[PDB]
RNA sequence: AGACUCUGGCAUGCUAUUCUUAGAGGGACAAGUGGCGUUCAG
């Protein structure tokens, strides 16, 4: 019975049980888990990052449980796994959570792990939702951040290729994800790859990509209210004769030089 | 978010037609920017109002001499009229 | 203005229009995916559903051994259903 | 590594109206606070 307002302090208080959480208290975090999610996508962005920050500290929770972080981390993941089958808005919710989480714990979930989440986000890929592809378009940008070339090398083929068979409408839609992916996997790897392994299309971006990658290579009222040899030039001022041995000379000695709509009939101004 | 050219000229002058009238809240700023100006865009009009707040925030740290000569020139131009 | 015969020939074809005129007269008388958009109580039912899931699938004995493999083959057939 | 256009959450308000409607009028503009800042842009 928690409303959505509601939802946004509720997680910080969660949040300030989690960094002294015992051991014997597993019950109540994986009861917390779904809230957290929906949290993460939820209306608010002060609830989004608190629950995004709930997530990062109650996986910290996690490695204080076990001698073993990464099988706490796994054990972690895997009370969030099941977040990629149920209805539409919680698998981009927790897609949207595992983006959250691979930025954090970089290799901490093991990149084989990782790459499986990979190859299931690359079926995400192929979803007719828009946000279940943006976030999974926002997995792959931070997975090709985040975990290494070489263990990268070995599934480029595969996550280009669910790049490639996407749609027109939707490549058409989300085509600044889709360049700075090309412009990530150009950068590296090699051009001649993404170009022989692309269709048709999308070469033409490429082009445009490679040419890119080629150009990359005081308190006054009308002071604050304006339109936004050289400093040896003297002015004098010529009153009485101008006394050089007088004390109060150096206030007639300058250093520099002196000196749009349509009104209505009422007189209120008109502005477009 | 970053800031554009049309709303902050209309607000200067706006501010060197009727500095008078402003006050120094965010309310009435918006209402005079509803009885000064028409502005038919809302989103202009609310980002008229906050630069404008934005403005009579930092001038009236100032010094008062310029603030005094420019109500001597506004009621000048208005006795004038 | 205009020419004589043009307007003798447009004379003759409204008396001839008139003509049949009269001859016709006399013959006469004979749950949507953004969260945003959506309601707090269906929020709940959500929660409360995702809750239910998440505790059977986690209490089931096929996700205990291989868990990123049984999510990626139910995924497969989900989406090899669509 | 969209400074382009439109636009949502909340209305116990006006309109035939607190639970369904559809026209209009509001409401958010970085407005306020504390730090970093060429002490101004951010």
């Amino acid at each position: 019975s928690t409303s959505s307002p509601a939802k946004r302090p509720r997680l910080k208080c969660l949040l300030h049980i989690v960094r002294k959480l015992s051991a014997e208290h597993k019950e109540f975090i994986t009861a917390l888990i779904p809230e957290v999610i929906l949290c993460t996508k939820e209306v608010s962005v002060g609830a989004r990052k608190n629950a995004f920050a709930l997530l990062v500290e109650m996986g910290h929770a996690f490695l204080r449980f076990g001698s073993n972080q990464e099988e706490a981390l796994q054990c972690y993941l895997v009370l969030i796994y099941p977040g990629l089958v149920g209805a539409v808005t919680m698998v981009s919710c927790s897609i949207l959570a595992l983006t959250h989480l691979l930025f954090e714990f970089k290799g901490l979930m093991g990149t084989s792990t990782v790459e499986q989440l990979l190859e299931n986000v690359c079926l995400l890929l192929a979803s007719r939702t828009r946000d279940v592809v943006k976030s999974a378009l926002g997995f792959i940008k931070v997975a090709v951040t985040v975990m290494d070339v070489a263990h990268l090398a070995k599934h480029v083929q595969l996550v280009m290729e669910a790049i490639g068979k996407l749609s027109d409408d939707m490549r058409r839609h989300f085509r600044m994800k889709l360049r700075n992916l090309f412009t990530k996997f150009i950068r590296k790897f090699g051009f001649e790859l993404v170009k022989r392994l692309l269709p048709e299309e999308y070469h033409r971006v490429l082009v445009n990509i490679r040419k890119a990658e080629a150009r990359a290579k005081g308190d006054s009222i009308e002071e604050i209210l304006a339109d936004s040899r050289q400093r040896s030039r003297a002015w004098l001022k010529e009153d009485e004769p101008l006394n050089f041995l007088d004390p109060k000379v150096a206030q007639r000695v300058l250093a520099t030089q002196p000196g749009g709509f349509k009104v209505s009939a009422d007189g209120r101004l008109i502005i477009r | 978010r970053v800031r554009t050219k049309t709303v902050k000229k209309a607000a200067r002058v706006i501010i060197e037609k009727y500095y008078t009238r402003l006050g120094n809240d965010f309310h009435t700023n918006k209402r005079v920017c509803e009885e000064i100006a028409i502005i038919p865009s809302k989103k202009l009009r609310n980002k008229i109002a906050g630069y404008v707040t934005h403005l009579m925030k930092r001038i009236q740290r100032g010094p008062v001499r310029g603030i005094s000569i420019k109500l001597q020139e506004e009621e000048r131009e208005r006795r004038d009229n | 203005v205009l020419p004589k015969k043009e307007k003798m020939k447009l004379r003759r074809e409204q008396w001839l229009q008139k003509i049949e005129a009269i001859k016709l007269a006399e013959q006469k008388h004979r749950r949507p995916s953004e969260l945003s958009r959506m309601s707090a109580a269906q929020r709940q039912q959500l929660l409360e559903e995702e809750r239910t899931r998440f505790q059977e699938l986690l209490a089931s004995p096929a996700y205990r051994a291989s868990p990123l493999v049984a999510i990626g083959q139910t995924l497969a057939r989900q989406m090899q259903l669509e």
